[PDB]
């Protein structure tokens, strides 16, 4: 997040244009936090 | 949506089998054509 | 892009017409990357 907060602070671009990249990021994180349940448990015994 | 392909199972399936396989022959990477331009380009960043 | 930045202050215009001018001003520089290594490499022997 904080480098491409400052990143687009350096080329001032809008607000909405830096937002909507960070609602995105945290979205990846909802996504992440679903499938990493099933990773941990279901997929590490499968590499063992 | 230019970097997220279609959800093919043979090659998802063929991605956890060479975790833990051998290296006989020495891989190399599908190469990605990106300027890094916009601070949406961050998507690689985040893919590796 | 710090000349045509105190140009836009000193009259003091939007946010995102001054971000869309220097979106263009890094526009110019991945093309004029990629086609540096055509000039310096196959024009420079033309003019030698």
């Amino acid at each position: 997040a904080n480098v491409v907060n400052e990143r687009a602070v350096q080329d001032d671009m809008q607000k909405a244009t830096r937002s909507c990249t960070k609602q995105w990021l945290r979205h990846l994180e909802t996504q992440f936090d679903n499938i990493a349940v099933a990773h941990t448990d279901h997929l590490s015994v499968v590499y063992a | 949506k230019a970097r997220a392909s279609e959800a093919d199972i043979s090659s998802i399936h063929l991605a956890i089998a060479r975790e833990v396989s051998p290296m006989f022959n020495v891989h190399e990477l599908k190469k990605i054509a990106e300027s890094f331009e916009d601070p949406s380009s961050i998507v690689v960043v985040l893919e590796f």
